[PDB]
């Protein structure tokens, strides 16, 4: 039977939670909130802060994800709560400015610190950079369209990886800290900001960098017990992420004070400058390997969510098909990776994610409030575990506080992300709401004799 | 319909030969064009030059630092002590100041020779233990503290005239008791009243450089003759030798270029320091309406600039009643000066000053923070080229970071700039567009890039500008 061959274990998805939640934010840029805190203390109270109300939020999809049951991850929750409309606007948004600048960033980010020990402070070439994002996003589209095994597998090597350089990391904090000095940490809470555009400041820019817990989310139809691995591997990946987040921090201030901290380009660079005398390349090689776990993590989620749109009347069905061994969705994986390297042909790039701050986090609070629509309308569905309403509540005050902040400064830039995020709206009254047999005949013609090529190249039908 | 084919009729349409050889070529064509963009990215990687390595700079190539000769006039009446000069180093960090020269503090009488000692604190500015809680309290703030030696600082010979030999063994001494103690460096002044001068300076040098390699040694003359302070430093090269160079003359501003240039070629384009004295104040030698072009060019050439208490403010000795010019007051509030009550107005003190965006202390503080982070401020090259009649130009550029342009203004009249380089490196060639950072007149505001071929300047003017490493 050509179906899609549930094979995800517990270890798959912790691994692909901590290899997309942990990235090069916590390596090259854990600046803002100390930059808005002005303290150590301080800033370490809002990196716990972060992490909870994270917490509180990946509660909310282990119950979405028990709930529903389908794979999307927002997707499948819009249209099961306020179907159609919405989840077409979001996955309108997501095909079009959300992945393929996202992982054309996280290629750009590996290409970059590859090159790092050649070229020190030099300003590294720009053609060689692109050239090496789009052989990795090839690469690890040609993986994951070989089997679903393979891309576990290399989720898994370098999720161990990254994990054991921030262990040395911190080890070598927690040894100088331990050792002889503990200097920094005597006279803290000095200098804080207690204002409220700072704390609030400092808060966004510690809950971004909580930010791609809800991956396996998009996967759910691939997990083996649904009903028990979904939480428990959301539930064992949390802390463990926190618990980083918040040692890696310490050992950064132990060794660095905080202007060469605040004035550098990467902190872990100049950590690996400054305590480690040779093998100060090692840090650098492992930002690298970082953004080579994050990239996979990322393909897969698109592909899926892709996947799914397709089959539920949107993206025409050619990007439903299966292939007929080797059970993975081809044209799905291949739609992806076309659209990463069309955007990695744009320079500056950067800009681009000032046009879905906006966006991200509504869809995300737009999920948590049909989740509480859903519990008031549809109380007697089955629900393998329910939790208190206390969690949906507080993350929608979180989520109305996430998007407020890109509203009411950076204003231009969210009125062009919302009309991005209408421009599908052609599409959707001209096309998918009108059934079939009343369309133009001369374009099912032609979608139908490209699907059969396509179909007759990729050795893909659709699921029975 | 128009739907697509099951799976028996694509197991049995796609295992044609012809179909079978176009999935194999495009597999191989997709192998070979990946290969193809490696090689690619590995041939472009090993033709990208190099970057030259950075030059391990010490603690005194990262900024300016600061002489404070009197300590009692620093703070007032009463707190004159080694004890309450702890409360003031959250105002040096506001200047970001890396190092910090207190005044001689030892016990002097007066010409008597065999009295003094340079060993033990004089009971008037403290002990021996708030000093050490002095220099773990700078510490903490990244701030450095020298010690100036000078044996008569009580007198009108600063060397005690009479001996030569008993002298030299009390510094000998004292650079060693306190380096042990932990000062960062050492001062002596008015080495030109010294007997024997080259061959002390690079004995106490040697002292000083074999206890760590993070010690420095200051000396001060006051000669402005090049010959001399080229005398002085020929056998000792990484002495900071502070002196009255500057300070004759600048009525023209190609006077002053000639002296810098002069300066720089006559050395050979080692680490020098940049003041106007070896201890006194800027308003000791320019009017009032000079001292932003100089504060601008103190902080953009390539050395270390020293400059006194009251420099940042622009204390001014002769701008109040009676007063040793040789050590005014330090106005921090308007009730600084307590005779002649009222005397004081709020622009000409610490606390009025750091309001105004557009006083002096504002332009310290704004010079002082590019000095200390810029890679081509803090090592990059300097060059020279000709302008207009009464500037005076220069670019400092290091690799590939950003280049800082800097156009001054030395005449009472309005100039056109035009900057005729033609001779510039090809590193640091000049665009047609550059930024701004400041002024030191107002009438513009910065970030807006200015054209370079119709640049004007109004009288005693001085600019910032910058641009990027491109071709
Ligand atoms: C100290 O400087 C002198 C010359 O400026 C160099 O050699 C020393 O010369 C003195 C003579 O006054 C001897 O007492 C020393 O033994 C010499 N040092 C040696 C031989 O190493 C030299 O550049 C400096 N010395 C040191 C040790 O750094
Ligand atoms: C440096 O200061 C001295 C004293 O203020 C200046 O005058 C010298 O004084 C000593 C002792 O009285 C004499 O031996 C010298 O002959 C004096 N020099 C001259 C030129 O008269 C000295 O001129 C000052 N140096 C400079 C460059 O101004
Ligand atoms: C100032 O710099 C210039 C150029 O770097 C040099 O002047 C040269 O001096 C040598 C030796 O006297 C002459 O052979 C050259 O002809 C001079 N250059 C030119 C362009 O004429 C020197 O480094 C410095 N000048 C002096 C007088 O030392
Ligand atoms: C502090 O401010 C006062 C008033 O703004 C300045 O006094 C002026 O000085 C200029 C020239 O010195 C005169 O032309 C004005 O007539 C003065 N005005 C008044 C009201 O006194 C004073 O110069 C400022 N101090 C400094 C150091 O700039
Ligand atoms: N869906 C996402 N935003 N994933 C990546 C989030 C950023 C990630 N935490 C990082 O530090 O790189």
């Amino acid at each position: 039977q050509v179906k899609l061959k549930k094979e995800i274990s517990l270890l798959n998805g912790v691994c692909l939670i901590v290899g997309n939640m942990i990235g090069s934010g916590i390596f090259v840029s854990p600046k803002g909130v100390l930059i808005y805190s002005a303290s150590f203390g301080l800033s370490l109270v809002i990196w716990a802060v972060g992490g909870l109300f994270s917490v509180f939020g990946a509660l909310c999809y282990a119950e979405l994800g028990t709930t529903i049951k389908k794979s999307g991850a927002s997707y499948a929750y819009i249209l099961e709560a306020f179907g159609g409309f919405l989840a077409f606007i979001r996955l309108w948004t997501s095909l079009l400015i959300i992945e393929p600048t996202s992982q054309a960033i996280i290629a750009i980010t590996f290409a970059n610190y590859m090159v790092q020990p050649l070229f020190p402070s030099c300003f590294a070439p720009y053609a060689a950079s692109r050239l090496l994002a789009a052989a990795c996003i090839c690469l690890l589209t040609f993986i994951n369209c070989a089997y679903v095994k393979w891309g576990t597998l290399v989720q898994d090597i370098f999720t161990y990886a990254k994990v054991l350089a921030l262990i040395a990391v911190i080890v070598a904090g927690i040894v100088r800290l331990g050792q002889g000095a503990s200097t920094h940490f005597e006279n803290s809470f000095e200098g804080s900001s207690f204002a409220v555009g700072d704390i609030a400041l400092a808060l966004y820019s510690a809950l971004f960098s909580y930010s791609g817990w809800d991956t396996l989310n998009y996967v759910t139809e691939e997990i083996k017990n649904p009903e028990r691995n979904l939480p428990l591997s959301i539930g064992i990946s949390m802390p463990i992420v926190t618990i980083i987040y918040i040692l890696t921090n310490v050992a950064y201030y132990t060794v660095l004070d905080m202007r060469d901290i605040l004035a550098s380009d990467a902190v872990a660079v100049t950590f690996a400058d400054q305590i480690f005398g040779i093998f100060n390349w090692i840090i650098p090689l492992s930002v690298a390997l970082s953004c080579f776990g994050g990239l996979n993590a990322s393909i897969v989620a698109a592909s899926r969510l892709f996947f799914v749109g397709s089959r539920e009347g949107h993206l025409p069905d050619a990007i439903c098909m299966i292939h007929v061994e080797r059970f993975t969705p081809v044209p799905s994986l291949l739609f992806n990776g076309i659209m990463a390297l069309i955007y990695l042909c744009v320079e500056d790039i950067f800009q681009l994610i000032n046009y879905y701050s906006f966006s991200y986090w509504f869809f995300v609070g737009l999920s948590i409030v049909g989740q509480l629509y859903l519990r008031w309308k549809e109380p007697d569905r089955p629900r393998p575990l329910k939790l208190s309403v206390f969690f949906p509540i507080v993350f929608c005050l979180c989520t109305i506080f996430l998007v407020a902040v890109p509203l009411y400064s950076d204003t231009i830039n969210s009125l062009i992300g919302i009309a991005i995020a209408l421009s599908g709206l052609p599409f959707y009254f001209l096309i998918i709401r009108v059934p079939e047999h009343k369309r133009p005949l001369y374009l099912r013609r032609i979608v139908g004799s490209a699907t059969r090529y396509l179909q007759v190249l990729c050795m893909s039908v659709a699921a029975e | 319909k128009f739907t697509g084919l099951s799976k028996e009729e694509l197991l049995k349409v796609a295992g044609s030969p012809g179909w079978v050889r176009t999935r194999w070529a495009l597999l191989l064509l997709f192998w070979l064009g990946w290969l193809g963009m490696l090689a690619g990215a590995v041939v472009i990687i090993v033709r990208a030059p190099r970057c030259r390595e950075l030059p391990a700079q010490k603690w005194w190539h990262t900024g300016a630092l600061y002489r404070i000769g009197d300590l009692q006039a620093f703070q007032g009446h009463g707190a004159g002590n080694l004890a309450g000069l702890k409360g003031r180093l959250d105002y040096l960090s506001s200047l970001k100041v890396k190092g910090l020269v207190l005044g001689p503090i030892h016990k002097n009488q007066k010409d008597d020779v065999a009295q003094t000692d340079l060993l033990q604190i004089d009971p008037n500015f403290g002990s021996k233990e708030d000093f050490d809680s002095l220099l773990q309290s700078a510490k903490k703030k990244s701030i450095r503290v020298i010690l100036d030696l000078t044996p008569n600082y009580r007198g009108e010979n600063s060397w005690f005239s009479t001996q030569v030999d008993t002298v030299a063994t009390k510094v000998k001494d004292a650079l060693e008791f306190w380096l042990q103690a932990g000062v960062d460096g050492f001062q002596v002044r008015d080495i030109e009243n010294l007997k024997d001068a080259s061959s002390f300076l690079a004995e106490w040098q040697n002292i000083t450089k074999g206890f760590s390699e993070d010690r420095l040694l200051i000396a001060g003359t006051n000669s402005s003759d090049l010959q001399q302070i080229l005398s002085l430093l020929e056998s000792n090269k990484d002495l900071l030798l502070t002196s009255s160079y500057l300070s004759d003359s600048g009525s023209t501003g190609e006077h002053t270029k000639s002296l810098v240039t002069q300066y720089l070629n006559a050395t050979g384009n080692r680490w020098c320091s940049w003041s106007l004295s070896q201890a006194r104040l800027l308003t000791s030698f320019l009017p009032a309406q000079l001292l932003r072009l100089y504060q601008l060019m103190l902080f953009t050439l390539p050395g270390t600039p020293v400059f006194s208490y009251g420099d940042e403010i622009g204390l001014d000795a002769a701008a109040l009643p009676g007063q040793p010019m040789e050590a005014p007051v330090m106005l921090w509030d308007e009730s600084s000066f307590p005779d002649i009550p009222g005397a004081v107005s709020a622009n000409m003190t610490v606390k009025g000053q750091s309001e105004d965006p557009g006083s002096l202390l504002s332009l310290f503080r704004r010079l002082s923070d590019q000095r200390s982070k810029e890679r081509s401020l803090l090592h990059g090259d300097f060059h020279a080229f000709s302008a207009g009649p009464g500037l005076f130009s220069y670019i400092r550029h290091w690799d590939q970071n950003e280049r800082f342009l800097v156009v001054l203004n030395f005449g009472d009249v309005g100039l056109s700039a035009g900057l005729q380089a033609s001779d510039l490196p090809a590193s640091a060639s000049l665009p047609a567009k550059a930024d701004l950072l400041l002024s030191t007149q107002p009438g513009r505001e910065e970030g807006s890039p200015l054209e370079l071929e119709r640049l004007k300047l109004e009288p005693h003017e001085g600019l910032l500008l910058r641009f990027p490493y491109a071709a």
